[PDB]
This record gives structure tokens, sequence and C-alpha cells, in this order.
């Protein structure tokens, strides 16, 4: 009747990671948040990951 | 290469089959986008394929 909604995600990694607000020398920005060894939406070529 | 003779041709009407449409392609309505997106695509593109 009410409606209630959860939203659950298991996970056992538990792996560092960090955000990285990058600035293309064009003129664009965008932000996007890297996994440790995962790859994070490569911008048109940049795919910088973050290491643990 | 050249456009040959044909008697089937004569009558006029000409059934769908001797239609070819070269590959698989559909249209739809566009979005105008600035010049700096669509030179980074291209050289996105021009990079993909160095050969």
């Amino acid at each position: 009747p009410h409606g209630i909604i959860w939203k659950v995600s298991p996970c056992a990694a538990w792996v560092p990671s960090a955000v990285i607000e990058l600035t293309m020398p064009s003129g664009e920005v965008r932000t996007f948040h890297p996994m440790s060894g995962i790859p994070t939406q490569v911008f048109k070529g940049v795919s910088v990951t973050y290491l643990g | 290469e050249l456009c040959s003779s044909d008697s089937g041709t004569s009558s006029g009407l000409l059934p769908s089959d001797r239609v070819l449409w070269i590959g698989d392609v559909a249209c739809q309505p566009m979005t105008p986008i600035p010049e700096e997106t669509f030179l980074e695509l291209k050289s996105f593109s021009q990079s993909e394929f160095p050969d």
C-alpha cells in the first residue's frame, strides 16, 4: 500500500577510490570517479586510472 | 558498370525485387552541435584508424 522502495548493492571488495576533476586543453571541464583498476568511462582517449 | 538492354523492362512496370539498398541505415531528426565537439570526435575517429 505505501510503496517503500529500497536499493541494495552487494559488494565484498572495498577498494580505495577518489574523484578526478579533469580539464581538457580545448576547454571542456568534466568530472568522473575512477576505481582501483577499473576503467572510468574513458572520455576521448584519456584513460587515467587510480592505483592503491 | 553500364546499362545494358533488357526485354523485361519494356513493359514499364518493374517489381520491387529490382530495387537494392546497399547497407542497413536508418535516419532520425538531429540536433546541431558546436564545432569543438565535432572536431574532437573527428580527431578521435582518425586516431582510432591509423591504417
